[PDB]
């Protein structure tokens, strides 16, 4: 029910709910675009479709995989105009790192720093929540590669492999029965299941021009995107 | 007061009234030695006096279900707690932000 | 100079169960008293004791900032507050005038309000805790008062020699210091009582 | 029924500052005439008890030295407009030796007339008539809580506001004198009053170029009364 | 912002504040915890389970430690329980700095709720979400508290949180007697966390800290494992 | 920190706040005062004491120098706060001007004071209204009042609280001049007034006389029945 | 933006308050205290509102808040609400002490408060309080005193006075049976044990439920005693007695 | 209905309608389209005369922000020139602190994370405007951006903006780009708003072109109008 | 009509409502008419008498030695702008020691009048204005609005039925070059005549002529100096 202003502003409902965090929940599925994020025993896969609707427009301008540092990546889905807000943040807060404490920030510090900005959007009553997701990979010392994702409620966790975006219910329901047969992953079988599980979802079968992968390695740590040249290696490797 | 000229309401009953009432009510019944009906009076918090016989029925139905015509206190204390249902929500934080 | 102003001594000994602490009774401006009973020696609870030195100003403000902060302390908690509590309350609010310091020097004898451990500690004007395990002095005479304790300590004192020695320690040392004299006054306290003696000083 | 207070009309007018010159319609009636002789002004004191001395009971106010007010509407709030009056025409004074002209005083009122908000309040209830002798001659100036200035020859605002207004057209003309203007005026004040007319119901306060300052007290006032 | 500042709780015409009421049941729909105090040492169990089985389990922690020997859970929500953990976190260091001792159990609460009192009452927010149990051995004996939305405190001996907490409240009025030892607590605590859980406890469904007069101690997921063995 | 307006114009062109804060002083005892030549004199109504309970704190005639003193109405809160302010403004303008402060200064600091009260934004206006009653120097015996709008007249004899207008109805009816000729006759007089206002047993009328030499003095509650006894035995004398 | 205000601050249209009334009507609900003094003494009698079986009781002071070396306070209503005002009131009785090294008399510590209190419910929006608590103590000018704390910011001079509405019953009866200087540490005591037996709905009037608080004028201390365990009980043993005794008459 | 008063708030399927008013104000407005080719950028903007209304040269939509960025702003004039102040006070700060000249991938993210700013609270609205930004350089070549109310800001070849949006970027795409000289482009552009926008609701127009490139030295300024006046000349020769 | 209360809130139509309420106030004054030539800038106005004593409220204020600006709006928000107007030319002066340019002086008013149209809790200023200046590229005549709108004009008219007065103008645009001063100025007062009922005119007190120009500082003719320019005219054909 509506008691007060409950709809309308960030305040509590009698059910011990409120709506407005909830609503920005599927703000994210507007987009019509879906992220798929994979960790291995040695890499971490981020794959990500796009759709370029128009003649007229680049092919470099549209990428939703960006750099936070050197050793950082993430993907951005929800609304466009309020994702880059989130990464302006994300850049200038492990720089603040650098400075105040000389060495490279986490993957798991970053996450706490985003999250308790997004809690205080939800917290004061009179700004918007900043509906959008947020996907995290990198590696870390004597630690392996690691995934996370922020939400705008403001809350993080670490995964395994996890998607976002629109299709999330049929997408991890695919990567759930994919993890828990215990195959082995190395690189190529952790890209080859990237690619295969966005294939399935939504049923393509695409041309290697609108995905993109950002994966990182433990031998090179630097976070990398491919070229459209060796995407098509992966993709044809997998077409048996 | 033209036309009613006595008012009489009748009140909640008191903890000797609630054992009155409970001593009419066992009196037709069978009991053991060794049991306290003033502290099932007591374990009334304002009560009605209507389930004085709410009580005296679940203590002898589960005294029926072992073939039993003797009765504990027990079976009283079982019999006041199950009828004692209110909405009271005893999170112990609706009567204690407000102490 | 600013802190020979005034002038003060303030001397603490420890003892076997019992400590005892010292002061002075002038109140001058440099070169003419005032009175005989300036109080120099302040209580904060029970079988502890603080005494306060140098700029007579300073003195009694800081007596009463700490018996506001103090109090405080007392009631938001049930306890009494115990004697390393005290020296680290007292180096904050020093600290805090870093740049305008507050021109005294604090000595703290206490007891432990569990046991009947005895406790000193003397602090600088902007608060660098030290403590001893037999005498601190502060002062304009601080040279004369190292002089007596260093040749008159034992380890360990009954509550008669330890009344003895810091008397001895005292009369000494503050008559051959120009501005300070005009009587000594002697807390020595301990678990059962607390004893306050004026000794019988020269009085020019 | 509670809209924004800085709000235009969907006619083009405004809500708030529209109420306020309802307002002035409750206050008492004043007349002031500006001839070449000097500036006469009148006004009705409205005595509701006899209990209550009348004389703390006042609608001219002097403001420096020759310029006299008549304020119709809300009482404390023309304490706040006066008060400010005052001020700027002794720093006028005291940075160029000369005495504050009676159009450059009302300027200076009628700034802060509408510079309520919420950052850097509500309108004001009170309309004013200035009066005065400067260089020029003598002057008589009306205003209003919507700031808007303007110079009258012969304005009666307050209760009786229509009703004055068109008995005063009726008889005026340039070449008056004096003593015509404030015989005339309360001619006015007894047809639109409802009590009678007495030495306590009214005042008068007449500015002249010589007499500068403007003197007027009772055992005169029964005089003009009773010479007419 | 403008300068706003308005308060938007108020008070009920029947004389009550609406707002914490509701603020409460978001309390009751949250994780189950048990906290148990037993003479030795105090025992914070709460249950923690994942959606799905690709979460990753040593990343989200629940039993929070604040200095060295204060431990700390929550039954609420979970984004509004990380602010007023820095908080107690930053709050507790302020202490340390002017007195030079590790603050009381006793202590942080008074602090604690006075941030989250003041916080109710302050206008543009809303309460937070979160009831904790605070525990700690300070000067012999181990303490345990209870905060809550409206910024009280409480002091139990055996109180549980979180959904279904009624039925684990009749449970530890019998189960719990005037004291135990802390291996006694433990066995007990979790007789009393699979009230409502699931069928499967492994190590990671559940995760225990406990505060011993040694400091505060958090269980690892092999002596959780172990001790889970012959439970209940 | 706060930009909120409360007090805004109505569409007949009126307020809102005002008329609901004299409905407030409507609701509250009734206190009168007259005047005099050398002495003045104000009277309080409606005690109501529980005759259980300590009554020095429940006094509602001050005094903010040694001239002036005051009777309020309306709520009680509000008076506390206009009161100690008072005291303080009174006690500056002496360390300026060496004079004592008159009883005209003092009256236009409580009404300029509650105008921008109501001016101003964010702020609940206060529900009292005074009676200021002081001798200035010259022997000027005079009383003003104020008003939760923020005017203030000057009155030679004033009602307020609970049923003003019958009592001001009842001093209409008796503009003698022989009444303020005598002391104790015009001390009778606000005990005749304030006899038809409450059941007036001589027990719930506390009054308070200045004879412009020297501080308030309250009359005994013997002093109350001797004057009550001497108006209800020359009210008998009429047959 | 404008349509959120909950506006706490305009009068009613009847000519009243409208949000101090509704907390001023709330403050009767689940609170009882009382304090009566005519002579040397005065005491604080409280009421355990819950007394669950798993609690701890290890503060020794729950409801009564010692706030200064010679007063003390009993508190009902908002319970964190009561947290804010006697970390407040016992600062303002501190630096009184410091400017003036006396300690502060217990009239000006109460309107000390109450002028917080109404500042918070004129300008700002802000909730008023619920709060509404008691003040015992000594001063050097009248000596033993009481007062009666509102929400509204108003106080007053007390001899018998309460807090809860289930002791609206008790100001009856305190109207009945008081005395004027005659009171003791016996007959006062023994008469608020007589008026939490009949005016608190639990029977036989458990220890674990009621709380008594003292002060005493002893040489120069002014001792606030806060009796605990046992001396309750024989009160209530002597209180029974002498209720047993009475009945004889029937 | 009462979910699109304030920006702040959410529609309860997740999105902002204050956003998407703002949106349909700058689509009721005149077209205004621009296109780069090899070496430069060339904007056109369709100017109305209502009968005379101003002279022959007001109210420019043609402004200049830097001394190689141009503007073809479109949509609510006044808003339209306040961000034609923040982009200019924004291009001297770059000069100031780093000591060269601004390039057009930060300018388009400076100004549209200060349009963003304004679609987050309930105490200001989201601007009415949408532009374009034309530059050209000897290290970046000729780059073309636009903005829309939202903050969205990415890359382009040809784009529209006004009424005659999707009936104006048929044509355009119909063009080469690769294979243009500028000086070519300046004929093409004058037919596309010779050939939309029929003299119907609005009898009379204006065509201004503004253009920035290799033949102009990558200062910006107007084409020579009245000068060679080839533009109207070669575009109503589309007369069958 | 929820929507047509705040300047903050949009329309599902796209058309803020307080900016078309603003447009409405500038129509409820009276009428003025603003031309040029190619070496004046003469601006006509019309003044009303609230009564038949009071004194015509003015219109046209003097702001520079060749700036002057006429009026249609409020009087709280004419002084307002007018003395941020006064301001501006004096701080250039100050600064430069130069007279600004009067293209770049509106530029700051439309920057200025841009805040209170989009910030929470401000009214737009109800205000029209007709800018007249010279400068070293010849005379100029501005238009404003309170949408914050500028436009550079040959002739344009605005007030209480000033679309009269514009049908007039459009049929003698081509004349307004080729004319020294006189023919200037009484083809200006043309345009006002046609705002008029057809039973009373101007009568020298109600109407004021300001002219700026090459050689003349901006000097504002009022009831005195008036009869001079009203010579030489012809009634209104009926």
């Amino acid at each position: 029910s509506s008691a007060g202003f409950d709809r309308h502003i960030t305040i509590f409902s009698p059910e011990g709910r409120l709506y407005q965090v909830e609503y920005a929940f599927k703000a994210i599925n507007q987009g019509g675009l879906t992220s798929v994020a994979v960790r291995g025993k040695d890499c971490a896969v981020i794959v990500t479709q796009k759709k370029v609707p128009d003649k007229l427009l680049d092919s470099s301008t549209v990428t939703h995989l960006f750099k936070i540092t050197e050793n950082i990546g993430c993907v951005m889905t929800g609304m466009t105009a309020d994702s880059r807000s989130q990464v302006q943040r994300a850049r200038y807060e492990a720089a603040n790192w650098k400075y105040k404490y000389g060495y490279e920030i986490p993957v798991d510090m970053l996450c706490k720093r985003i999250a308790d900005i997004s809690q205080v959007y939800t917290q004061n009553a009179e700004m918007r929540p900043l509906g959008c997701c947020m996907i995290l990979i990198g590696i870390d010392e004597e630690q392996g590669p690691q995934v996370y994702k922020c939400d705008p409620a403001g809350y993080y966790c670490g995964f395994k492999a996890t998607a976002a975006g629109v299709k999330q219910t049929e997408s991890t329901s695919f990567l759930e029965k994919k993890v828990k047969k215990k195959f082995d992953w190395t690189f190529e079988q952790t890209v080859e299941t990237a690619i295969t599980c966005l294939s399935t979802v939504l049923s393509i079968d695409f041309k290697p021009s609108e995905i993109e992968v950002g994966v990182v390695t433990v031998e090179n740590p630097k976070f990398r995107i491919l070229t459209e040249a060796e995407i098509d290696a992966h993709l044809v490797a997998l077409a048996e | 007061p033209g036309r009613i000229d006595r008012k009489i309401e009748f009140p909640p009953p008191n903890e000797e009234a609630r054992l009155d009432i409970l001593k009419i009510h066992s009196r037709k019944m069978n009991l053991t030695r060794g049991i306290n009906l003033r502290k099932i009076a007591e374990l009334m918090p304002g009560a009605s006096g209507a389930e004085v016989k709410g009580v005296c029925t679940e203590a002898g139905m589960y005294a029926l279900r072992e073939r039993r015509v003797h009765v504990t206190q027990e079976d009283f204390e079982m019999a006041v707690a199950k009828v004692m249902q209110k909405d009271s929500e005893k999170n112990m934080s609706i009567k204690k932000l407000w102490k | 100079s600013i802190m020979s102003y005034n002038g003060g001594a303030v001397m603490a000994m420890k003892g076997k169960n019992c400590v005892a602490i010292a002061a002075d009774r002038r109140f001058g401006i440099q070169a003419q008293m005032v009175t005989t009973d300036f109080q120099k020696i302040f209580p904060m609870g029970d079988r502890l004791y603080i005494g306060l030195a140098g700029l007579a100003t300073d003195v009694q403000t800081v007596a009463q900032r700490l018996k506001f902060r103090l109090n405080l302390y007392e009631l938001k908690e049930g306890r009494q507050i115990k004697p390393y509590t005290l020296m680290s309350m007292v180096a904050n609010l020093l600290y805090e005038k870093r740049f305008g310091p507050y021109y005294t020097e604090p000595v703290i004898a206490g007891l432990d309000p569990k046991t009947f451990k005895p406790f000193i500690c003397s602090l600088d004007l902007i608060g660098c805790p030290m403590v001893t395990d037999d005498f601190v002095v502060s002062g304009t005479c601080a040279e004369q008062m190292y002089g007596m304790c260093e040749s008159l300590w034992e380890p360990n004192m009954d509550p008669d020699h330890l009344f003895e020695t810091i008397s001895q320690a005292m009369l000494n040392a503050v008559d051959r210091d120009a501005v300070s004299g005009m009587g000594v006054i002697v807390h020595i306290i301990e678990k059962d009582k607390i004893t306050t003696r004026t000794l019988k000083a020269r009085m020019d | 029924y509670d809209r924004g207070v800085n709000t235009f009309s969907p006619e083009g007018r405004l809500f708030q500052v529209e109420y306020a010159i309802e307002a002035i319609k409750l206050g008492s009636t004043a007349i002031g005439i500006q001839t070449s002789e000097g500036v006469c002004l009148a006004v009705e004191k409205r005595i509701t008890s006899p209990l209550m001395e009348p004389s703390s009971i006042e609608k001219i106010v002097e403001i420096d030295a020759h310029i006299g007010c008549a304020m119709s509407g809300l009482i404390a709030d023309a304490k706040t407009l006066i008060d400010k009056a005052r001020v700027e025409t002794q720093n006028h004074w005291f940075t160029y030796n000369e005495t504050m002209t009676v159009e450059s005083v009302t300027q200076a009122v009628s700034n802060l007339a509408l510079q309520f908000g919420e950052e850097d309040s509500r309108p004001f209830g009170v309309a004013l008539l200035f009066g005065g002798v400067d260089e020029k001659g003598p002057q008589l100036f009306h205003m209003d809580p919507s700031g808007t200035f303007v110079q009258c020859d012969a304005r009666a605002i307050g209760s009786a506001s229509e009703g004055a207004q068109s008995s005063l057209q009726e008889v005026y003309h340039k070449s008056m004198t004096l003593k015509e203007a404030i015989k005339s005026s309360l001619i006015i004040l007894k047809q639109v009053m409802e009590e009678k007319l007495n030495a306590t119901n009214i005042e008068l306060a007449t500015v002249q170029p010589g007499q500068n300052f403007h003197m007027f007290t009772k055992e005169e006032l029964e005089e003009v009364i009773k010479d007419i | 912002e403008r300068g706003y500042s308005f308060s938007l709780t108020t008070f009920s015409p029947s004389g009550k504040l609406v707002q914490i009421e509701y603020a409460l049941a978001a309390v009751a729909g949250g994780a189950p915890s048990v906290g148990i105090k037993a003479a030795n040492g105090v025992v914070l169990a709460t249950e923690k389970k994942q959606k799905s089985i690709l979460y990753d389990e040593r990343s989200v922690h629940k039993v929070e430690p604040i200095t060295k020997h204060i431990g700390l859970v929550y039954s609420g929500m979970g984004p509004d329980y990380r602010v007023l953990v820095h908080r107690a976190r930053k709050l507790a260091q302020q202490y340390y700095l002017v007195y030079q001792e590790p603050i009381p159990t006793a202590q942080l609460v008074q602090r604690v709720a006075s941030v989250m009192q003041e916080y109710t009452q302050s206008g543009g927010v809303r309460p937070f979400g979160v009831s904790l149990l605070i525990c700690g051995w300070n000067e012999g004996r181990p303490y345990l508290f209870q905060s809550d939305p409206s910024g009280a405190y409480f002091a139990w001996k055996a109180t549980a949180m979180g959904k279904n907490y009624v039925n684990g409240k009749t449970f530890l009025e019998k189960r719990y007697n005037e004291d135990l030892e802390l291996e006694d607590a433990i066995h007990t605590a979790i007789l009393t966390l699979k009230e409502s859980f699931e069928g499967q406890m492994t190590e990671d469904n559940i995760e225990v800290g406990i505060c011993n007069e040694a400091g505060f101690r958090r269980l690892t997921p092999t002596e959780v494992k172990d001790y889970l063995a012959a439970i209940a | 920190s706060y930009d909120r307006a409360i007090t805004v114009f109505s569409p007949d062109g009126h307020l809102f706040q005002v008329e609901y804060a004299q409905e407030a002083v409507k609701k509250g005892s009734t206190a009168v005062g007259v005047r005099g030549r050398d002495i003045v004199v104000l009277g309080v109504e409606k005690k109501s004491v529980a005759k259980l309970q300590d009554e020095r704190t429940v006094r509602k005639i001050c005094a903010l120098d040694d001239n002036v003193c005051m009777a309020f109405a309306g709520l009680t809160a509000d008076a506390r706060i206009v009161i100690n302010r008072a005291r303080v403004e009174c006690q500056s303008h002496r360390l300026t001007v060496e004079d004592p402060v008159t009883v005209e200064y003092i009256t236009r600091y409580i009404a300029s004071l509650k105008q921008r009260y109501t001016q101003s934004n964010g702020r609940r206006p206060f529900g009292i209204s005074a009676l200021i009653v002081g001798f200035d120097f010259d022997g000027t015996p005079r009383l003003y009042q104020t008003d939760p709008s923020g005017t203030y007249h000057a009155w030679k004899a004033n009602a307020i609280g609970r049923g003003a207008k019958s009592v001001r109805e009842f001093l209409e009816k008796n503009y003698t001049d022989e009444a303020i000729e005598t002391d104790d006759l015009t001390i009778k007089l606000v005990i005749k007034a304030l006899l038809e206002v409450v059941q007036s047993g001589g027990k719930n009328i506390e009054l308070a006389v200045m004879r412009r030499d020297q501080s308030l003095k309250i009359l005994n509650p013997e002093e109350i029945e001797k004057y009550v006894a001497e108006i209800e035995k020359e009210k008998e004398e009429n047959e | 933006s404008r349509r959120y205000d909950s506006r706490t601050t305009i009068f009613s249209p009847e000519g009243r308050l409208y949000q101090v009334e509704y907390a001023m009507e709330a403050i009767g609900h689940a609170g009882t205290c009382l304090g009566i003094l005519a002579n040397d003494g005065v005491l604080l009698a409280a009421e355990r509102r819950n007394i669950h079986k798993l609690l701890d009781e290890v503060f020794f002071s729950e409801k009564i808040y010692k706030l200064n070396e010679d007063m003390a306070c009993s508190v009902a209503g908002i319970t964190s609400d009561a947290n804010v005002l006697t970390n407040e009131l016992r600062l303002i009785a501190q630096r009184y002490l410091l400017q003036y090294q006396e300690p502060i008399p217990c009239e000006q510590l109460v309107t000390a408060l109450c002028d917080i209190k109404q500042a918070y419910t004129q300008f700002g929006g802000k909730r008023p309080f619920g709060v509404s608590l008691l003040y015992i103590g000594w001063d050097k000018h009248y000596g033993f005193q009481l007062y009666q704390s509102d929400p509204s910011g108003n106080y007053g001079g007390w001899k018998a006075t309460c807090i809860g509405n289930n002791s609206a019953a008790a100001v009856s009866m305190l109207k009945q049976d008081y005395k004027e200087g005659e009171m003791t540490l016996k007959s006062a005591l023994a008469l608020a044990i007589k008026v939490l037996n009949k005016t608190m709905d639990v029977s036989k009037l458990s220890a674990e439920k009621v709380e008594i608080a003292t002060l005493t004028r002893e040489n120069g201390k002014t001792v606030i005693r806060v009796l605990k365990q046992k001396e309750v009980e024989q009160l209530i043993k002597k209180h029974e007695e002498e209720e047993a005794k009475a009945e004889r008459e029937k | 209905t009462g979910y699109d008063l304030s920006a702040s708030t959410f529609s309860p399927d997740g999105r902002v309608f204050q956003v998407e008013y703002a949106m349909k104000a700058v689509e009721n407005s005149s077209t205004a389209i621009g296109i780069r080719c090899k070496d430069g950028v060339v904007f056109g903007v369709e100017k109305l005369v209502l009968s005379k209304l101003y002279e022959e040269g007001s109210n420019k939509r043609l402004f200049n922000v830097d001394r190689h960025v141009g503007m073809a702003v479109a949509g609510l004039l006044a808003d339209a020139r306040s961000l034609a102040d923040i982009a200019r006070e924004e291009a001297s700060n770059f000069r100031s602190n780093f000591g060269y000249n601004i390039p057009l991938k930060h300018l388009a993210d400076r100004v549209a994370m200060y349009v963003h700013a304004y679609t987050l609270y309930s105490a200001v609205r989201p601007f009415g405007c949408s532009f374009m930004l034309g530059s050209y350089s000897v290290n970046d070549g000729a780059q073309l951006y636009m903005i829309d109310p939202s903050g969205v800001s990415y890359g382009y070849w040809g784009c529209a903006i006004g009424k005659a949006r999707q009936a104006a970027k048929t044509e355009i795409e119909k063009l080469q780009m690769k294979e243009m000289t500028c000086r070519d482009i300046v004929k093409e552009v004058a037919k596309i708003i010779y050939i939309v926008h029929d003299e119907v609701k609005d009898k009379a127009f204006e065509l201004e072109l503004s253009w920035v490139g290799e033949l102009t030295n990558g200062r910006h300024e107007i084409v020579p109008k009245d000068i060679r006046e080839e533009a109207e000349k070669y575009a109503k020769e589309s007369l069958k | 009509n929820q929507y047509d209360n705040d300047v903050t809130v949009w329309s599902p139509q796209g058309r803020i409502h307080q900016i078309e309420y603003a447009m409405e106030a500038v129509k409820q004054g009276s009428a003025t008419v603003g031309l040029k030539s190619k070496t004046h800038a003469v601006l006509v106005a019309l003044k009303r008498a609230q009564s038949e004593l009071a004194a015509h409220q003015k219109k046209i204020l003097h702001v520079d030695n060749h700036i002057g600006i006429s009026i249609a709006g409020l009087t709280a928000d004419a002084r307002l702008l007018c003395n941020f107007m006064r301001q501006e030319c004096l701080d250039s002066r100050f600064v430069f020691d130069r007279p600004l340019p009067v293209s770049r002086l509106v530029s700051l008013i439309g920057s200025k009048t841009q805040i209170p149209t989009q910030r929470y809790g401000r009214r737009p200023y109800g205000v029209g204005l007709l800018i007249a200046g010279y400068d070293d590229m010849g005379p100029h005549i501005f238009q404003t609005c309170p949408s914050a709108n500028y436009f550079d004009c040959r002739a344009m008219s605005i007030g209480a039925r000033s679309q009269s007065a514009r049908t007039y103008l459009e049929r003698h645009m081509s004349e307004f070059m080729e004319c020294n001063l006189n023919e200037l100025v009484k083809h200006g007062l043309r345009a006002l005549r046609e705002t008029l009922p057809a039973e009373q005119d101007l009568t020298t007190k109600n109407v004021s002529i300001g002219i700026v120009g090459k050689d003349l500082e901006f000097t504002i003719y009022d009831d005195d100096d008036v009869s001079p320019f009203l010579e030489g005219l012809e009634e209104r054909p009926q």
